[PDB]
């Protein structure tokens, strides 16, 4: 199933809502990060969106009746990820734990890396996740 | 000093997407960001005011700047245009000055984000430098977007009517009229008007003018402001505390412009006959009414004697007057009676020395 | 010598509610500690158990958001009366087990309401130094 | 599939009543009426404006648990209209009141006195004095919350299931921390309205600036008319309340004052200010005993030839 | 099928007990850390379940390292890296974690590393990648 | 007493600096040390110390340095010498009777890196200082209530 | 307790003086089974002169301080032993203990033995090159490791043959030379990425146990380095051998051991007589394959000069001399070696310009001396006026009892 | 890194407690500050950082070098250098000198003072620092920014816990050299030509003889020249400063030894060629000792007699290192 957005799914205010996420976080949370993702110039933002997504549904889940609505709503923000395909990570993926402040902090990075992208290109070669060889 | 307050325009931040508001003014005013919500904003609980220059949070139902100095207080709405909303004025009309900036936000709300905006001029693509959009999300995954049309300095060129689609939308559209100076459009005639003694009637003056005009009913002397207040596309002002009083003027004028209008009015009442009086060898009564039309055993019989009733003698003057010999030939008890819309009433005169 | 009593009593009726609130922002499975060896004494354990869990109101403040932080402290004042006493440091000896934070504040909401009855009725001189289990 | 909302034409609309929910610290406002009504309480800051959210809050739930803070009232609505009843409060960081407050109630009805008191830190307590004597187990019951920098409110509620004469008197609260502020409790068997009435007539000038006056200690809360000629106008409504009406608009008569809660009534009657004029006017020439001359002029002299008839406004 | 882990050249390298003396020489040895107290006694995985839990340690510790400290963290992480090679699947819910001093962690490495080295090459650790509780 | 002066009857409270013990480059000395510090370790500072424009400053830099010697005892040979010279930095504290902290004095817990930071601000404060004022009065710590 | 050392040697029945905050610092000699005064002068210097170094004098002699501790001692070993010196290369030893290298080089008198382990040619001669004297080294990775000795004889140094698989593939098949006796190394570095990959030896291809041995380390971002060196404690005959090392991620790199029973130098010593060409940018050469690196010498008339004993990429290595300064005659080169000696004598034969005559002699016949390299005469007659005759004679000079003939002169008769 | 153009002049940076130098040249210069570990010197074993800003000025021999190929110290912790040491400078330019106290506690101060009086308060300033066990190192500064008259005099540092140690300053003029001859040597002995001067600014100095100019290795500083290569005659030393100049003229001779090998005699008159320094001359039945009374009188050589009688006679040079003769027959 093909991968391209004809509208762009990144908000304009998409910085606000996590900023207004790490008020109410404890900086030091531990989550994950891919340590052996492929260099990948289109792939690479999108992938790491993907498993930030990831991240931010299994939050939800351990979270207070106030915070599951600040992780919603920042879920929201990149929830598009979701809209295609992507396969099952590949048995070679290696995680690294990371404070909760600097998987937000990246996403943020990522969002605006490809926000003038998301439209103009061809995402169908992402759906596979690949490792660095 | 030369003081002045200049309504508000408005300018788009060069750094990032957001709105700025340059109003000008002598002594420098207050500049403050009202977003309501519903295109009306009567009230104050629900609407929000942020005071401060530079609005960045653009999504919302009623922004408008607003606030001035000791000069008063000059506000600019920004237009919009809602396509998920139902369709207000079916054409809007909007009007501005040569070298004015024409301002048009084009707000459109979607269930997923998979949707598009884009602004039209009769049919014709928009130029890259006059239009910007944004996009945010609201409650379940929604989606709302911005597409604002925007001209630095307008002109003849920039007249005509602009359309707003939408790719899961219907398209709406406005057309924009650009003015060479202020105007101020109203069926202007000599409008004369008449009441009957104790019921509701209010003065109006239906008009399509720009800028906002200042209003004043003024009459003998006393001058009174109006509610010049605006669904049909032109502003009705009115003015109902006639008092029963007897020339009302209507004084409205803007930067550019001004205007006049004279409205006549007259009271309607049954005639008072009251007044009967009588000199030797002559006689008459006195009818105070706005329709009079006299009548001259006892008192069943009309006698056309001798007449000297009143003709057309206050031109212009015509507001309040009474109305007629009735000369002595043979002495005795006579009836006078003065006839109206509403009926008749009478008193009766002896005829002696 | 050091004594330890409250003539007027520290707990507030509404700190359940603030423990809710905290609760509300917080991730549940966050990880925290809670002493696996204390001795329990009757009239000393839930005290000893306050005063550690303070200790961690003010460690979780250092890393908290502009908001958070503001949560915690106001948690932390309904325990920080344990500070009004001379509390002697850790034992060598005691353990610390880690748990989430939910489980931590439970537990620090169970200890103010059994102590409630008794925070102003009790001396408590010999709680200052905390004592490990046999 | 038969409570129908068409039924008996009798209504009523009880001001609100308090009782203390089972054993949790926390109050319910109970407030009868035909027409059951909207239970709203109010917690307000040094309080006035009822109409006014940017600091004064409105939260309808007929259960508060969030009872401390300034000013604290419940408010039922129903149909008839709004009855409100304010929770007798007592400050003891708020400045000594040079006037020792009196609250009345009739007896069968709940007494309630809260007294909040902030210190710096939780060192200190609260305690009721029944006269200078101890107060009944059932009767009291303290809270305690923190505040602003480590802050604590207390709370040290009184309270009476049914009040009677026995009841009555001078109630205190003291800290140990803050000072002895008290308030006298007043039972009344049935409304009273309790005014002196000592301005029934008056006298001013053609340009006088004037207010009538009523100084009046009264319970429950009266509902007042000013009425005159036919033009009844509603009122503004130290321990007694004293209501005013300036718009006399120099027109001269009875303007009277009806006044009336529950279980009592009141009227009194403030007659004529009258002002200085010469007025002059001539009467009929056909005339025994002088000719007459009328025209009213002013109440200081009330009306050549000798001999004239008797005047009584008019000189005959 | 869950096999997929074993290590035909020895990836522990000759020097790594010097790598581990040098961070001790920067490190305060109370800082506390934490071991697992609930592991199943298994033989054959036990330093390497241990070794797994370490080297998620030396990931953390570098995250609040300064400049320098950083340097040596990652060191002593290269030594004990070869543990990320294989699927270790996350530890279970009834692991549970005591707390200890940096110096324990670091010493109790360098011994299953000791322990380890003539083993590496010649076992299959395929059974080894879910942690197992007591 | 162990000896008091024998001219002066009203007692005889001394401690005062000629020559400034500060370092132009006690700031690098500081830097150095946090470079190899796990910024999180925790340690403590005095949460109740009364409000006192001349001995603040003083009191803190003289826990600060009781902190330092409780350091070097658990710290690796090169942390040592880390933290012995941060703590020569400061060690001019120990030159005054400064009386052993009073029994209301509550310590609360934050990280080495705030304490370091802290310290360095307060030597930079006391820099213009230490030399002209008398802190005689700073020997006794006192609490806020 | 704190004691220090120092050894001496004896150069003759001499009379020589030994001397070693300026502060009271008490001193105190002791001397062998002997006391002795001090006298100290200042920044700080004690001294004990001896005159005629006797048999008495000679042995232990120590030097007790105190000023700034309680005791400050210091001893000094004078031997007096004669004429048994020496200075044999370092070699090298395992520590049976852990996996670390031994230097043991062996002199009279007692060496300084040095590690230096320094970038093979990365931008010798040390600019940054790192020198570390333990005497046993446990750092053996990276870069080229070489132990040196230094004694009252010299420096000689033992450098530890490496094959690196990760550096550049050598087009010269290298050849390692050693004494049957002498201990083997040969160390084989091989960097790769991921420490997945192994190091095999092989002489016989298709090595013994106790032969060969592997260490490992992690470089720049988690990069490993892998030893694999084989070791012979005594060399012989049946060592000797193609020696090859491969890599399970790396090419197989290979070199060749010569057992040699004896030291030797072999040096082809061609064209041996040489003629200067005036202008032609000569310079004097000699290759040659020798096992103990040789010391050289290049000798002409008397003056002896060094020689810059540089190796040539081939195997052997070639000297060279450039300093002729167009000087003719015989130029010597004598190369030897702990068990071999060599001579190379070289001829030259500039001059190139023909110097005329200048004697005139009644006796006989005047004479004629020629300064160019076979000069040929003819006698001659026709001179300014006007022949070939006849000149018998017993630079070259002729009897006439002349112009002479060359290849780049003029007379009066 | 030679002092070529406009040598560096130093200001302290407005902001920080820290140096700056300013050395001016057309192209700019490379600009390098460089301190030794001890008093030394220039070998790659001390510090050198360019950076024309140095904060860390604790240290033993700090000077600053400008290049492209186009500081005074007084320690009271160590031993004086010289008796009483002077510095020069032409008005106008700035005076620095720091000076370092090395102290066991941090209990001591440092002062400078003029002739008996107190030093201006923008004209020093002091820093500080911690060394080996807890040791306080101390340099208080001082500074002028354009020396006068007015400013030259002793200056002097005190410590309170040191021994009180001074320099004078010397500030007149623009440039000076201050320094105060025939030579003969014989051919076996090593001599070196030799030139103490006290001269400011560093001099450009040049050893010239016959046309063959060679430079040199340049209180006082003594400038030396050994490539004499036994050779004789005038070796002229020239040096000179930015406004000054200065040459001294060396003559050269070589040993007397007397070579008389040069014998002839014209029909009726004969005479010797001696080539010495300083000749002195000499002319059957004696054994070769009888003196000929003689007719006519007696780099260089020197000749002496009329024929009366004919016969072998032998004739002598003389010297300090003794004598050499050859021997002529009178016949034609
Ligand atoms: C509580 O926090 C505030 C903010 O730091 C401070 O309160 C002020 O303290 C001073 C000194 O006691 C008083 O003069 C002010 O009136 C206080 N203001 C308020 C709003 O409380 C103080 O640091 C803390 N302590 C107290 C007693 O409030
Ligand atoms: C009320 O009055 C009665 C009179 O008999 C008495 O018994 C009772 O104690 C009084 N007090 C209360 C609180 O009821
Ligand atoms: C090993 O060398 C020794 C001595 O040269 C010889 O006796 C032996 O047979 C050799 N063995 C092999 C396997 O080469
Ligand atoms: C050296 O020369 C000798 C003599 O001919 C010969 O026996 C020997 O094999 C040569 N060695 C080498 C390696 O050239
Ligand atoms: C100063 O430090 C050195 C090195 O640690 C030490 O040997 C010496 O004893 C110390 N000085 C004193 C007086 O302790």
């Amino acid at each position: 199933q093909d991968c391209s957005f004809q509208h762009s799914p990144i908000s304009s205010d998409f910085a606000v809502k996590i900023r207004e996420l790490s008020d109410y976080l404890l900086q030091d949370y531990p989550v994950t990060v891919a340590s052996n993702l492929q260099d990948e110039e289109l792939c690479g933002g999108l992938w790491r969106l993907v498993l930030a997504q990831r991240w931010m549904e299994r939050l939800k889940t351990v979270a207070g009746s106030k915070m599951q609505g600040l992780l919603e709503r920042v879920n929201t923000e990149i929830h598009f990820v979701t809209k295609c395909a992507f396969q099952p990570p590949p048995s070679c993926l290696r995680f690294v734990q990371t404070n909760i402040s600097r998987l937000l902090q990246e996403t943020s990075e990522q969002l605006v890396a490809l926000k003038p992208w998301i439209t103009r290109q061809n995402f169908s070669r992402c759906l596979e996740l690949q490792c660095q060889p | 000093l030369l003081y002045t307050l200049r309504r508000p325009y408005f300018r788009k931040m060069e750094n990032q997407d957001a709105l700025v508001c340059i109003s000008e003014s002598v002594p420098e005013p207050i500049v403050e960001w009202v977003l309501c919500d519903e295109s009306c904003k009567e009230e104050s609980p629900a609407v929000v005011k942020k005071e401060e220059k530079v609005l960045h949070e653009l999504f919302g139902m009623d922004i408008r700047c607003c606030a001035r100095n000791e000069l008063g207080r000059e506000c600019t709405r920004l237009f919009t245009i809602d396509l998920n909303q139902t369709p207000q004025t079916t054409l809007p009309q909007l009007f501005l000055k040569v070298g004015e900036p024409l301002w048009i936000r084009c707000k459109a709300v979607h269930v997923n984000h998979g949707f598009g905006l884009t602004w039209e001029l009769e049919n014709k693509a928009l130029e890259e430098g006059n239009y910007f959009e944004m996009s945010t999300y609201s409650t379940n995954r929604t989606m709302i977007r911005i597409l604002f049309a925007f001209v630095s300095s307008v002109a003849r060129n920039d007249t005509g009517y602009y359309t707003c689609s939408s790719s899961k939308h219907p398209s709406q559209s406005a057309l924009v009229i650009i003015v060479e100076k202020g105007f101020i459009n109203a069926t202007n005639s000599s409008e004369d008007y008449e009441i009957d003694q104790y019921e509701e009637f209010c003065f109006s003056v239906r008009f399509k003018a720009y800028p906002q005009i200042r209003c004043t009913w003024t009459f003998s002397r006393k001058s009174f402001p109006c509610e010049q207040k605006g669904d049909n596309g032109y502003s009705i002002s009115k003015f109902c505390n006639h008092k029963h009083q007897p020339e009302y003027i209507f004084h409205a004028e803007n930067d550019d412009a001004q205007f006049t209008k004279m409205f006549t009015l007259n009271i309607r009442r049954k005639p008072q006959v009251l007044a009967e009086a009588s000199a030797s060898q002559a006689s008459c009564f006195s009818d105070g009414y706005p329709l009079p039309s006299w009548t001259w055993n006892c008192t069943e019989e009309i006698t056309e004697g001798v007449w000297n009733r009143k003709a057309n003698r206050k031109v212009f003057g015509q507001w309040v007057s009474s109305s007629n010999m009735s000369e002595a030939i043979k002495g005795f008890l006579v009836k006078c009676c003065a006839y109206n819309s509403l009926g008749t009433s009478c008193e009766t005169i002896l005829l002696n020395s």
